[PDB]
């Protein structure tokens, strides 16, 4: 997780809508934070049907 | 069934062999006696090199076995009809499958008892209407 | 984006539980729903 | 295609800046405009023997015959 | 001979003779009359 | 799960349909309804994939092997995965 | 006249009635 | 090979072929339109496609009119 | 009297007159047009000036539907009752399907030659049994 | 694994054709494990009653979004100018172009336009405020939760019905004729002559008064005594102007046929009469049939009665094959249902209804083409139930030389005859479409083969059209049926003869080449719905199909090869027939309307002769607006509805992928995937739950089916609206 949240900031941050706001990091970090949620959503749903 | 021998076929490998479900779920086996070393088509891709005397094949399906065992009874100059193939579970299970009384199906044999036979027709089967809300379709009555 | 109808503050927070939230948690359940091997 | 697909969506909602093109987010085929350097400057350099670039495709004058152009450079 | 004869006979060669002759006979009448939308 | 493959008693006894057979679904068994004294079996469909081969082959006007298609599993599928 | 802003939450409260009632049916029409 | 070719005709009627003046002035064929039409589908369907078929589709009582009629034809 | 009064004869239409005098040439000669600008003229038109044909099965307008009606029809009805007259007769000539790739083409050019009593023909095979066969006769699938 | 629950096979299926299949079967309750018929019976009441609410609800979102976020108070104030709104857009991906493209139409925020004619609906039937159209949707709201409580509780062992109060097929129809078809016609005769007619009139009638406000000032004595024509009174006069009082009539009960002059659509209280007639004869035929009181129909009797010398046992039996089969009661609805929503798209364009909805070019289009391929979905529909009856239900013994079964003796005749028709229709119809090509391309477009579609236009005039001068009927004033006194003809001869509405379109030769290409389209659909219903129980390349059921991939490569084998494949393949035929006829109702509105009906018939003016005059030109919704230069409200087109030839492009394109290559390539998952580290840690596999070849073509259909229309849609909103008519 600190590997992959790490990098996921720089796609929006420097190419997402916020890029050309005053508010480009922050823009970035929300996308970040929403994308590792859902893929911590996903992992749990895969682990909660795998291992039953 | 008991324990299986032979030798693994000279073969340096492929990426279409055996996947997870050989040692999750099921895998086959077929063995035959060669009389020589002689090059023949891998049912995965290749050419592989069996060995004189016993051979022993793990592959992924049972159809793929018995293609190895045809191509082995229809392209080698003195043929080879002593294949046996079987089925192994990850359990270390070995079943018998082929031939399944010693005798290839092709021709008939004593002490095998019917089985699919419908002492009728196709025409003769029973109307859908007729047996509707029942679970069964015309050919299983 | 905007809007002078009443109570237009509703759209704000519907369209993305709308669009995100009641998806994902639909979707969600169906998935637990279908892979569930409880004997039956 | 999916950069055209992007394009498409970002126009229509009115946000060309959002775009890939060369006025907005731009994808400049650099090696190729690099050739296509090397290609002009070839006839008395790399290519001393050669009087004119093999193919004005790659830059140079507009030759042109009659009222129609023949042949001029390709961005 | 009786394979010229025969293979002049098949029937790609023979449907191909009768649509030149009648595709021949159209093209003449309407080069002699043309225009014949409708019987006068 | 697997298809049903069922024999009819216009059976001729000709066993092609044995031999098309890709994976040892079919035998021949003694019979006295054809002059062959042989009717074609369908002892283990558990794993036949339906490929319809033994149809091909048989010569009987319509089918005396019959292949309907049913539940679907990993052996029927053909799945080596 | 244009409606207010009671109407409108007024009337999610009176869908909440359906959506109990479609619960219902739906689990019913399960077993 | 109907992307590559729809692309060589557009980019060479785009920015290559056209008019030079006796000031030497290039009025391409479509006006140097592929840079900002070509980046959407949109685009294509409507300045290449839309805008390029009101030749054939016009081209009845004129010698071209054979050339419509094997357009409906293909289609 | 006064039946079909959205359409006047070609020759009072304005729009057809201006379009005939410029009517292009059809074949080599160069007074195709005015044939045309003369032949066209006294069929019915509308606004665009173009011809219209009835249908309908007056005879005042029997030679836009009648005519060639019959016309195909004869020949169509030959073209049928000679093919299948070769079809049966090859029938017993023990090979009919190569006979049917190969054509027999004396048998085929007579058959040809015999079509232009088509329909009398094909009455009096109806009084007999030759041109329709019965049913439970015919082959049919599963109902 | 426990999904799904109804079938052991599928629930042991290890691949995740498993969902696919789940998925596709769950409708198909006969076909559960362990069903029976009155289960059957009792979860379709109860499905029925869940989509009921349903549509109550969606009613309901209607009303609301329109009272919320619409402009119909605005709207009703000058109806001819004002757009109306169908809800807000509120989307987070706009920029400023699309913000500014969609505030329009007077709103203060981003906002789509209607094309349902909900507007013109509500207002011609008196509403007139956001509070009513509000107070409408909590009711409806209301409505849909007494439907779904009542679902609930008829799944209750207590109020589960029997299958004998099913199969109660007299009780039914007299309920269903007299109550649900009679009494509503007669309560909506009421609420016209109560509400709307008022409303018309400059009145206000609600709740707060609607007792102590007569509809009419003489009130019931005329109705109990003789003296009925008190009602018919002074109607509107052609002054009437509607929403006041001036030139408004009194009169509840009119029979004076035509337009009204300045809303153009039926007038009020023409159509309360009508429903007070039709509640009349509905109630009346709901007594028909015998119940509990001795009098009354069996319709086994009359069926049985009704034998002939020819027809071998007639209709002996019927009423079991019918009352049985839910297969034979869902093709009758669906063929019988859509027949009548064809209907009605041909009527309310022709004769409209609502006030103003004629000069609302674009909810006209939209509401045609809606309706069209509503029906053509329901034609198709009703056929592949045909079929799903002769596989699942028919019986030989019992309909035993009947005319059903007489229907499947002689099927060979009934499918050679409709190719023939087929091959008649499509070989002239596109010869005479190629000649007339040819000849204006050449430039001699002098030598068209032009039809005068003489046999319709006589229709025209038998109902009064004086425009070809056929002098038949009530175009001849001499005429018996012309000289009755028919209180409706004057107003129905000045509609009809005016060339000012859409109440029978002039024609010529292109509306007759268009119909034949429509007869073409009919024909060979109904020829594909019927062969595959006559064969579904068998042929010669499958004499056993019926075992094998309604859909099954193929029978195998023997046998010469059988694709596309079964009943269900020969619906696939009519579906496609269909969508081509209500191409053809929404194309021809399109172009030919654009010409009405523009006034240049030249255009139309001059051009739609040959292909070329069909390609050019009507796709091409009409695209202009549509695609320029966004360009390089800027954006425009067409925006929505360029970007939908291209949706729409994606998607159908989409499609052809998997109906071109058939399964075994797509098995082997998701193997290699499965290799290369399997052997890929990392993404080694996870492992699919289900076995993945390639569609199955029915999902194939249903999948494919569903693209090229879900494109077909959204294009053609958002071509429609698109061009017909920028034109304006
Ligand atoms: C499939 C339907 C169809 C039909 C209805 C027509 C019809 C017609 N076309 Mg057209 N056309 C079609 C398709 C069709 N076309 C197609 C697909 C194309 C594209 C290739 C064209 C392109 C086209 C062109 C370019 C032209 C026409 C023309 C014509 C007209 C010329 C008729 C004529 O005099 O020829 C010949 C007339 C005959 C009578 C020939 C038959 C003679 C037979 C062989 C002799 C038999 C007589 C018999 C012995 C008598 C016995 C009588 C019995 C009672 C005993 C005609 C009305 C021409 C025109 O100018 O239109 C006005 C013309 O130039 N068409
Ligand atoms: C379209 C895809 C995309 C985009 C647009 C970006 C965009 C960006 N990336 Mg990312 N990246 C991507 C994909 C992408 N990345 C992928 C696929 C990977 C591989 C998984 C990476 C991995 C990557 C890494 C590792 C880093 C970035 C960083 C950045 C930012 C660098 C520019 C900058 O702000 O300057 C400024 C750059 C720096 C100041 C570098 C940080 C220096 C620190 C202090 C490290 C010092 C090294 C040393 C070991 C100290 C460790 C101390 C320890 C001993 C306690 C930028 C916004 C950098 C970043 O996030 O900025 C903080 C960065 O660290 N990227
Ligand atoms: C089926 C009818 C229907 C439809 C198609 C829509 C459509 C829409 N509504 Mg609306 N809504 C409806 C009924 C409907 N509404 C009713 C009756 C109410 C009063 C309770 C509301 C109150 C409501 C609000 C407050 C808002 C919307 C909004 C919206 C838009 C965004 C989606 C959303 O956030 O919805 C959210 C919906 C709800 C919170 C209430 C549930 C709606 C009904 C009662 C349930 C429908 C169930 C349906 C029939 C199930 C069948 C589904 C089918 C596929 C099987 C969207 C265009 C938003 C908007 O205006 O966008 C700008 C917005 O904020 N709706
Ligand atoms: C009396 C006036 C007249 C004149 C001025 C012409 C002038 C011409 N004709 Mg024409 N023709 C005429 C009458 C006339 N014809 C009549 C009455 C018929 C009806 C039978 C035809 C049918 C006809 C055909 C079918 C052809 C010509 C062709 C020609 C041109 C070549 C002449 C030639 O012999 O080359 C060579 C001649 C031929 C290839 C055919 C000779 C025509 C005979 C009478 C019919 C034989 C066809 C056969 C029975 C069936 C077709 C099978 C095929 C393999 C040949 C020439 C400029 C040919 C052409 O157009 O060149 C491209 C051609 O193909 N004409
Ligand atoms: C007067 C008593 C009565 C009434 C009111 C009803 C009413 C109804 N029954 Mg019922 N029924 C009754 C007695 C009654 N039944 C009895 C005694 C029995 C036992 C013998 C049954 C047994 C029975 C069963 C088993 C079922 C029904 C069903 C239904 C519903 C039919 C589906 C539907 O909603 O279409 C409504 C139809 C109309 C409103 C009229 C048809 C309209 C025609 C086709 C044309 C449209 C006219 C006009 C142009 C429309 C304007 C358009 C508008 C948008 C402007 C319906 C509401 C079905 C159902 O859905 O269950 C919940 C069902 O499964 N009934
Ligand atoms: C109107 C009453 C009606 C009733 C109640 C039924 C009932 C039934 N039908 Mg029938 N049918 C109908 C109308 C009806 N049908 C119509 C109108 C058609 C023509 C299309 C058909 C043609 C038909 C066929 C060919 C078959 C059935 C079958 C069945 C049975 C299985 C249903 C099922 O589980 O499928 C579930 C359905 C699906 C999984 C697909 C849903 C497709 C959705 C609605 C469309 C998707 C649109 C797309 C997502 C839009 C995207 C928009 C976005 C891009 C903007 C079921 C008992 C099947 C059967 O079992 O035979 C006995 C069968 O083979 N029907
Ligand atoms: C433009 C596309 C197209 C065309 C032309 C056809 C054509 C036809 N379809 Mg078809 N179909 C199509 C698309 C098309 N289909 C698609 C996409 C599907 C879904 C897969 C179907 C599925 C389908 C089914 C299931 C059925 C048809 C049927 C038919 C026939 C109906 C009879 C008729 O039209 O009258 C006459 C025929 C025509 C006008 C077409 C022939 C046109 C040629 C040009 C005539 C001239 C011959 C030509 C000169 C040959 C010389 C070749 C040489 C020059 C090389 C007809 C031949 C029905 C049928 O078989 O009818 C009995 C039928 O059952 N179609
Ligand atoms: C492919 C299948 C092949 C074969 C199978 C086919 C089967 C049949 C299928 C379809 C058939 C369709 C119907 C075809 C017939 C159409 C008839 C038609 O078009 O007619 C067209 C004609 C047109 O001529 C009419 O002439 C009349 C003169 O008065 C009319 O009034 C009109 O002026 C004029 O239109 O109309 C008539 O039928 C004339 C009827 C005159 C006598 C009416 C007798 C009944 C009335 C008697 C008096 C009543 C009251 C007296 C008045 C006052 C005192 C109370
Ligand atoms: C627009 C064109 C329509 C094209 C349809 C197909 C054209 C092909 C012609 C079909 C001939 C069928 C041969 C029948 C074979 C036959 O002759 O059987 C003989 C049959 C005699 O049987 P009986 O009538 O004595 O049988 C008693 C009945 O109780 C049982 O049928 O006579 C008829 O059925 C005549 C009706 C045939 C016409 C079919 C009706 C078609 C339209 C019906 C319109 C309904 C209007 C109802 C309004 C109240
Ligand atoms: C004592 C009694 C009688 C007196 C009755 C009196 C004194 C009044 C009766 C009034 C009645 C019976 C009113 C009935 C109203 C029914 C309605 C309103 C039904 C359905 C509405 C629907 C289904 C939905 C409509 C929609 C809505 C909500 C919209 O807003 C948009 C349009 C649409 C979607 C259609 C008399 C003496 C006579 C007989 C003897 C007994
Ligand atoms: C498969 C099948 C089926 C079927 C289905 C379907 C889909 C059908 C249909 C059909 C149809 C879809 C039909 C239609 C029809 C129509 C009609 C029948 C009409 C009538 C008419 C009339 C008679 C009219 C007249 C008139 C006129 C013209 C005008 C003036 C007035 C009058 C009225 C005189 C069933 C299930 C059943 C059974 C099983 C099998």
């Amino acid at each position: 997780g600190m590997a992959h949240g790490y990098f996921l900031i720089g796609p929006w941050t420097l190419l997402g809508p916020l890029r050309d706001s005053e508010y480009q990091y922050i823009g970035g970090l929300i996308g970040a934070l929403a994308l590792i949620l859902v893929a911590t959503a996903a992992l749990s749903s895969y682990g909660l049907v795998t291992f039953q | 069934m008991t324990e299986l021998s032979g030798q693994p076929p000279k073969f340096g490998g492929s990426t279409g062999g055996l996947l997870s479900k050989a040692n999750r779920e099921e895998k086959y086996a077929i063995t035959w006696t060669s009389a020589s070393e002689q090059v023949f088509e891998m049912p995965t891709g290749g050419a592989a090199i069996m060995n004189e005397g016993e051979n022993l094949l793990y592959l992924a399906r049972k159809e793929q076995c018995l293609a190895l065992g045809t191509q082995l009874r229809t392209k080698f100059k003195p043929k080879i009809q002593d294949y046996k193939i079987y089925r192994v579970y990850p359990s270390g299970e070995v079943q018998y499958l082929h031939p399944a009384d010693g005798v290839f199906p092709e021709k008939v044999n004593e002490g095998r008892e019917a089985q699919g036979t419908k002492t009728r027709r196709i025409g003769q089967n029973p109307e859908p209407v007729t047996i509707k809300f029942s679970g069964k379709a015309p050919y299983e009555v | 984006m905007d809007g002078s109808y009443a109570a237009s503050y509703l759209p704000w927070i519907l369209i993305p539980m709308v669009g995100w939230l009641f998806p994902a948690v639909t979707m969600g359940l169906l998935f637990i729903h279908i892979e569930s091997e409880g004997e039956g | 295609f999916g950069l055209y697909i992007h394009n498409d969506t970002m126009r229509a909602l009115g946000r060309p800046q959002d775009m890939f093109s060369d006025t907005a987010i731009q994808l400049q085929p650099i090696f190729a405009q690099w050739v296509q350097h090397l290609h002009t400057l070839a006839p008395g350099a790399t290519a001393p023997n050669a009087l004119a670039t093999a193919s004005y495709a790659f830059g140079g004058e507009t030759i042109a015959v009659a009222g129609k152009v023949a042949m001029m450079p390709i961005t | 001979m009786d394979g010229l004869k025969s293979f002049l006979s098949t029937a790609p060669v023979m449907i191909m003779a009768l649509l030149t002759f009648t595709a021949g006979i159209l093209i003449e009448f309407n080069r002699f009359y043309p225009d014949l939308l409708f019987h006068p | 799960m697997s298809h049903s493959v069922k024999i009819y008693d216009t059976c001729i006894g000709c066993t092609q349909c044995v031999r098309a057979c890709p994976l040892d679904v079919l035998e021949m068994v003694p019979w006295d309804g054809c002059k062959a004294a042989q009717i074609a079996s369908s002892p283990r469909t558990e794993d036949c994939v339906g490929c319809k081969r033994c149809e091909t082959a048989c010569p009987t006007d319509f089918l005396s092997i019959r292949v309907y298609l049913g539940a679907e599993t990993t052996r029927s599928m053909g799945l080596a995965y | 006249m244009a409606l207010s802003d009671t109407q409108i939450l007024a009337a999610l409260v009176v869908a909440l009635l359906p959506a109990f009632l479609a619960f219902r049916l739906s689990t019913e029409l399960y077993k | 090979l109907s992307i590559v070719i729809f692309h060589f005709s557009w980019k060479m009627q785009s920015d290559v072929w056209g008019t030079v003046s006796p000031d030497g002035s290039v009025t391409h064929v479509t006006l140097g339109n592929f840079a900002q039409s070509a980046i959407t589908i949109n685009g294509w369907l409507r300045d290449f496609l839309w805008a390029q078929a009101a030749n054939v589709i016009n081209s009845y009582g004129s010698a071209l009119s054979a050339y419509g009629i094997m357009f409906l034809a293909g289609h | 009297a006064d039946d079909f009064a959205n359409l006047t004869p070609c020759s009072e239409n304005p729009a057809y007159l201006a379009k005939s005098k410029n009517f292009l040439n059809t074949t080599n000669d160069p007074n195709s047009g005015k044939i045309r600008a003369e032949r066209y003229a006294s069929a019915l038109c509308g606004p665009e000036g173009y011809p219209h044909l009835i249908v309908d099965g007056r005879f005042t307008h029997a030679g836009d539907f009648l005519i060639p009606s019959i016309l195909f029809l004869y020949i169509a009805g030959w073209i049928g009752w000679v093919g299948r007259s070769y079809l049966i007769e090859i029938r017993e000539s023990k090979n009919p399907e190569m006979q049917e790739v190969v054509i027999n083409v004396p048998l085929a050019i007579k058959k040809m030659l015999g079509g232009f009593l088509w329909p009398l023909a094909a009455v009096g095979e109806y009084t007999s049994g030759k041109l329709v066969m019965k049913d439970s006769e015919i082959p049919t699938s599963p109902r | 694994t426990k999904f799904p629950k109804f079938s052991q096979d599928l629930a042991q299926d290890p691949t995740t054709r498993r969902i696919w299949y789940g998925i596709a079967t769950a409708h198909d309750f006969e076909t559960h494990d362990g069903m029976t018929e009155e289960n059957l019976y009792q979860k379709i009441f109860a499905s029925h009653f869940g989509h009921i609410a349903i549509i109550f609800l969606w009613t309901s979102g209607t009303l609301f979004h329109v009272a919320w976020q619409g402009n119909f108070e605005q709207w009703i104030k000058d109806p001819l100018n004002i757009r109306p709104i169908a809800h807000a857009i509120w989307d987070p991906h706009f920029g400023e172009g699309a913000v500014n493209a969609f505030t329009q139409a007077g709103a203060s925020n981003p906002v789509n336009i209607a094309y349902s004619g909900v507007y013109h609906w509500f207002y011609t039937i008196g509403m007139t405020t956001n509070q009513e159209l509000y107070s409408g949707a909590v009711f409806l709201l209301v409505l849909a939760s007494l439907f779904l409580f009542a679902g609930w509780l008829h799944l209750q062992p207590k109020f589960r019905p029997s299958l004998a109060w099913f199969k109660n097929a007299e009780s039914r129809l007299n309920h269903h004729l007299a109550g649900l078809f009679g009494v509503s016609s007669l309560a909506w005769a009421g609420h016209l002559v109560h509400v709307a007619i008022p409303e018309a009139r400059g009145q206000h009638v609600g709740w707060d008064n609607f007792l102590s406000t007569p509809p009419h000032p003489a009130g019931l004595m005329p109705f109990f005594t003789g003296n009925w024509g008190v009602y018919a009174a002074d109607p509107d006069t052609a002054g009437h102007i509607f929403g006041t009082s001036e030139g408004a009539g009194t009169a509840i009960l009119t029979f004076l046929g035509g337009f009204h002059p300045q809303t153009e659509s039926l007038w009020l209280t023409d159509i309360a009469h009508h429903h007070l007639a039709i509640a009349v004869i509905f109630i009346i035929a709901g007594h028909m049939y015998r119940t509990n009181w001795g009098i009354g129909h069996s319709i086994k009797e009359i069926l049985n009665a009704h034998k002939g010398p020819l027809t071998g046992a007639g209709h002996t039996n019927l009423y079991d094959t019918i009352n049985n089969s839910l297969h034979f009661q869902l093709g009758l609805a669906l063929a019988s249902l859509g027949v009548i929503t064809s209907l009605v798209a041909q009527h309310m364009y022709s004769l409209p209804s609502y006030a103003f909805i004629a000069q609302d070019h674009t909810t006209q289009a939209a509401l045609y083409t809606h309706h069209q391929y509503i029906a053509g979905f329901l034609m198709v529909g009703a056929f592949a139930h045909g079929a799903i009856f002769f596989v699942r239900d028919y019986d030989p013994v019992a309909n035993k030389d009947n005319v059903l079964a007489r229907m499947l003796e002689h099927k060979e005749a009934l499918i050679s005859h409709l190719s023939w028709v087929s091959l008649f229709l499509g070989f002239h119809t596109l010869g005479l479409y190629v000649h007339n090509d040819v000849v204006v391309a050449f430039g001699t477009p002098e030598k068209q083969i032009l039809i005068e579609p003489v046999f319709a236009q006589w229709i025209q005039a038998t109902s009064g059209k004086a425009l070809y001068g056929f002098d038949v009927l009530l175009s001849n004033p001499d005429s018996i049926a012309s000289t009755t006194g028919a209180a409706w003809l004057p107003g129905w001869l000045d509609a009809i003869n005016s060339g000012t509405n859409s109440l029978f379109l002039t024609i010529g030769p292109g509306d007759f080449l268009v119909h034949h290409a429509i007869a073409l389209g009919l024909h060979t659909t109904a020829l594909i719905l019927i062969k595959g219903a006559l064969d579904a129980r068998g042929s010669k390349l499958m004499p056993d199909k019926k075992d094998f059921g309604y859909s099954f991939p193929c029978d195998g490569p023997g046998r010469g090869g059988t694709c596309d084998i079964s009943a269900w494949d020969a619906f696939y393949l009519a579906m496609f027939w269909m969508l081509n035929t209500l191409g053809w006829l929404t194309f021809y109702w399109h172009w030919k309307h654009l010409g009405v509105w523009s006034g240049n009906v030249a255009q139309f018939n001059e051009n739609s002769t040959y292909l070329m003016g069909w390609f050019r005059d009507y796709l091409w030109a009409n695209s202009a607006q549509l695609i320029n919704g966004y360009n390089p230069y800027g954006v425009n409200n067409l925006s929505v509805w360029a970007w939908m087109f291209l949706f729409g030839h994606l998607v159908w492009a989409t499609g052809f992928m998997f109906l071109i394109s058939w399964r075994g290559y797509w098995q082997e390539l998701i193997e290699t995937i499965v290799w290369a998952h399997e052997r890929t580290p990392l993404a080694n840690l996870v492992r699919w739950k289900d076995k993945p596999v390639a569609l199955s070849i029915v999902q194939a073509r249903l999948v494919g089916l569903a693209h090229f259909t879900v494109g077909y229309v959204l294009t053609y849609a958002a071509f429609l609206i698109a061009s017909t909103a920028g034109k304006f008519g």
